RNA sequence: AUUAGGGAUCGGACGGCGUUUAUUUUUGACCCGUUCGGCACCUUACGAUAAAUCAAAA
């Protein structure tokens, strides 16, 4: 593809490989696959998360087949947040890093909140028909985009 | 008369009109 | 119909500052009104404002400035000119502003004098 | 009702253009403090009224906030950031003696009660506390993932190291100080304008809100609103708890000052003035015998509470006969001849037809649900009562 | 229009109410300390400074 | 200049539509004169 | 998890609260059930035990 | 850019605590709630202005 390895990329290159082998039963993405990108910096303190890079007909590739998967990845994988990501080289690409990066639900809104002064902030606010299992992913969510983009956007479901 | 409205032109609702005479008129005054 | 969007607005917040509201919803979004929004916020003629999308801006304002208002003609300006155009624009010099877009962006007339460009009237408020 | 003659007076010229911020000295009796549109101070006296003791253009925007320390210093607060003037001294400085400006556009401030301690409620979703003489940048405190610019802050003075605020998520926080985090976090249905304590009832406090309604809960649990207090047609600006605790300013958009007792549910005064134009800033005298109504007049009005009840030393039977037709009133207050002649007020035409198309439409919304209820599954369900059905969620 | 027609928020039984007025309050049908007594308002504020209060009382 | 305290109460009875012309009054740099009467009517104030 | 963490450390801030103010609830009751009230209050008299 | 909504008006479309069709499901008639769309009343003007014209000559 376009790397040569490290010491992380062939534990995840190594991973899918025993998710090829010795499990499910299940079989749609994985294998017409190669290494492609991973990477790996800190978020919030003492913690960390993984994020992977893939190939835009992977995309849908992993958007027909990514329930439970993220799942076995991050239990038997480190026990840490799994975030599945396009790799690319403006507003138009990073709207796309957004609706990537929330791969369950469907954001409805971006909201660019102007101060008293000429701060501002964005707030994208998600669905509500799925709110148990990402309040404690939403910081880590935050800061991923912070670290690949660097711009300020914080993420909330309505009320 | 309203004394808010200024007296360069008309003036409807949010929209003011300036005739090209009226602006050639303060490029008079400015020389 | 009228294409100035940002004309809309102004009667929007014109119409607002009359009746004594605390926000409202400016459906026809455009960035140049955003620049403007900005520039009342410099000077507090208005609380807060937020643009959300479908978009629209929820524009919670206070209830100090007057009256809003649009040069259609977009007149060009220069620096002798701005003064006296905006001592004839607005009832006092020490009361309101009126925008320009120059090279540098933007701005209020004390800030065009600052950076002392020229350029074009658009609009005003107080 | 004719010896009602409530107003009393007007604070000298009154600032420039409108008065946004004002505050007491909550240790002696008789000095005030408001900040301008224009970005300017005034302290004021109450014995001498007609012209100004102090004057200072503090800041460029208007004066956002402004409040007295204990000793003898004052601070007020805008988007330029917070300063530190000195009003009385034997030379009149010009020069505000401190600044902070970094902790992003500040809002709202407050002063402790015993402690040489501030808050500030900045735009950042942030509250950030400094002790003076031995702190520069404070600490910032907030609500883990907050952004929303909180408005008001409160110092509670019975109850020390607890300040409550508000933000404009409709939502209000309280606070600890012994333990420097948030404590509680509840959204409302709609948005508030400001917080105060009951500085008689530590556990109670008040929530003046854009619904144009007033809501007082106790702070240990928000599960229902302890009093709803109604009677208004715009947006309520501010409130502030009368030092005795029992009674209450309220003032709002529209150009209306309202007096409460604690336990009302509605007004026992209103007061208006043609002349005035929004009010903004209300706040009772160390005495709890006069309000000061701080306008967009640009005045700052003083009134009377006790709406007849005029000040000096009373002769034996003058005070007597007062209290006599007091109590007489607390028997006889609901006959119908007696109620509608203390009830009848004069009120400007705009407030009147706006609340009698406010009375009608909240008919309408009544009669929608009441018709929905009982032609919908919810009529086997209890009614659920309003002081409950006022908060929206409380978290933690 | 002497008749009171609502019941008052307080109460609850009409007996309760008619018989829970009962008595004249004025100085021409009870000693003067009664009056004095029945009279006395809730609160009492004397001049100066309600500055809340420090140390609960109870 | 001196604006009397009856021009300046009559101007502040007219709405807030005259805002600009109030706040204009307001201009803290001339003399305020003030009246000790009833009336605050401008015409008799001015006269007397 | 940090918010959960979070949590349960601002319930126990909230708990302390409580008891905080559970240490007067005893006059609110009193003062608000009682026949008179006196201002200002005996104790913030500034001259008070001379 | 709305007045400011209510009381009614019908044209859909959506729902439902329910009566009658219904020998029980459709479905139709009565009632309620949501929604757009409009023939029109009144209220207050958001003002006006050339007045006899107005929810438009705002
Ligand atoms: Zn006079």
């Amino acid at each position: 593809s376009r790397q040569n390895p490290s010491d992380l990329e062939r534990a995840i290159a190594g991973a899918l490989y025993d998710l090829e082998t010795n499990t499910a039963d299940l079989k749609a993405a994985l294998r017409p696959l190669q290494f492609v990108s991973a990477r790996e910096i800190e978020v919030g303190h003492g913690k960390k998360a993984i994020v992977i890079f893939v190939p835009v007909p992977a995309l849908q590739g992993f958007h027909r087949v990514q329930q439970r998967l993220t799942r076995e990845l991050e239990k038997k994988f480190s026990d840490r947040h799994v975030l599945i990501l396009a790799a690319r080289r403006l507003t138009a690409v990073h709207d796309a890093i957004l609706t990537d990066l929330v791969y369950p639900v469907e954001i409805v809104g971006k909201r660019l909140r102007t101060k008293e002064d000429g701060s501002k902030v964005l707030k994208v606010i998600l669905d509500e028909k799925e709110r148990g299992g990402v309040d404690y992913r939403l910081d880590t969510y935050s800061e991923v985009y912070r670290r690949l983009t660097g711009r300020n956007v914080t993420f909330e479901f309505p009320q | 008369r309203p004394v808010d409205l200024p007296a360069v032109g008309r003036m409807r609702g949010a929209e003011l009109r300036i005739s090209a005479k009226e602006a050639a008129a303060i490029a008079r005054e400015v020389r | 119909v009228r294409t100035s969007v940002l004309h809309d607005a102004l009667n929007s917040i014109n119409n607002a500052e009359k009746m004594g509201k605390r926000q409202v919803m400016i459906r026809p979004s455009s960035k140049v009104i955003v620049k403007f929004l900005q520039v009342m916020q410099r000077h507090g003629y208005i609380g807060e404002f937020e643009e959300v999308d479908n978009g629209k801006i929820v524009v919670q304002l206070n209830g100090r400035l007057n009256k809003c208002g649009v040069i259609s003609p977009r007149y060009n300006v220069r620096l002798a000119e701005l003064e006296k155009w905006v001592t004839k624009l607005l009832p006092a010099r020490q009361f309101g502003y009126v925008i320009l877009t120059t090279s540098a962006g933007i701005m209020d007339h004390e800030e065009a004098r600052r950076k002392h460009v020229a350029g074009k009237i658009i609009g005003f408020f107080y | 009702r004719m010896f009602a003659k409530p107003f009393l007076g007007q604070l000298g010229n009154g600032h420039v253009q409108g008065v946004y911020s004002m505050c007491k000295d909550k240790n002696s009796l008789n000095c005030i403090a408001s900040g301008s549109g224009d970005g300017v101070v005034k302290v004021w006296d109450l014995t001498t009224r007609d012209e100004e003791t102090w004057r200072v253009a503090a800041h460029n925007n208007i004066v956002k906030g402004l409040t007295f320390t204990n000793d003898k210093k004052l601070l007020s607060c805008a988007t330029d950031g917070i300063k530190l003037w000195d009003p009385y001294a034997s030379p009149s400085n010009t020069t505000p003696i401190a600044t902070w400006q970094e902790g992003g556009p500040y809002t709202s401030l407050s002063f402790h009660r015993s402690a040489n301690t501030f808050a500030a409620s900045s735009g950042q979703g942030c509250i950030r506390i400094w002790d003076l003489e031995h702190s520069t940048a404070g600490q910032a405190i907030q609500w883990p993932s907050f952004v929303d610019t909180i408005t008001d802050v409160c110092f509670n003075q019975v109850e020390t190291s607890v300040i409550g605020s508000v933000a404009t998520d409709r939502s209000i926080i309280l606070f600890d100080l012994r333990t420097n985090m948030p404590v509680i976090k509840t959204v409302l249905h709609f948005a508030c304008n400001r917080i105060v304590f009951n500085p008689m009832e530590a556990m109670n406090l008040a929530v003046a809100s854009e619904d144009h309604n007033i809501y007082i809960f106790d702070a240990r649990n928000f599960d229902k609103a302890l009093n709803i207090q109604k009677g208004h047609v715009a947006a309520v600006m501010d409130v502030e708890f009368s030092p005795t605790g029992e009674e209450l300013v309220s003032g709002s958009y529209d150009r209306t000052i309202r007096l409460w007792r604690r336990d009302a549910g509605h007004s026992r005064d209103v007061y208006h003035t043609k002349r005035m134009q929004r009010v903004f800033r209300t706040m009772w005298t160390m005495d709890s015998k006069y309000i000061l109504t701080g306008s967009d007049d640009g005045n700052v009005r003083l009134w009377r509470a006790n709406a007849s009840e005029r000040s000096g030393v009373k002769a034996t039977r003058q005070r007597q006969a007062l209290e006599y037709n007091n109590a007489l009133l607390d028997r006889y207050g609901h006959l119908p001849e007696i109620r509608r002649i203390r009830r009848h007020r004069h009120l400007p035409k705009v407030v009147k037809k706006a609340t009698e198309i406010k009375r009608e439409e909240l008919a309408a919304i009544k009669r929608r649900e009441e018709n929905e209820r009982k032609h919908s599954n919810k009529k086997y369900e209890k009614r659920k009562s309003e002081r409950e059905k006022a908060v929206l969620v409380k978290q933690q | 229009k002497y008749l009171a027609t609502g019941l008052p928020h307080p109460f609850e039984s009409q007996q309760q109410y008619e018989r829970s007025l009962r008595l004249p309050v004025g100085p021409e049908w009870m000693t003067k300390e009664t009056f004095q007594d029945a009279t006395k308002p809730r609160v009492i504020i004397k001049q100066g400074i309600i500055a809340p209060m420090s140390k609960p009382m109870y | 200049i001196i604006i009397t305290s009856c021009v300046m109460a009559e101007l502040e009875k007219l709405g807030p539509r005259y805002r600009v012309a109030l706040m204009i009054a307001r201009d803290e740099r001339w003399q305020r004169l003030t009246c000790d009467h009833k009336g605050t009517y401008a015409d008799d104030c001015i006269v007397d | 998890a940090k918010r959960q963490q979070d949590r349960l450390m601002r319930e126990a801030a909230y708990k302390k609260t409580n008891e905080t103010l559970d240490r007067w609830i005893e006059t609110v009751k009193h003062n608000r059930r009682a026949e008179h009230l006196v201002f200002p209050l005996a104790q913030n008299a500034h001259d008070r035990g001379l």
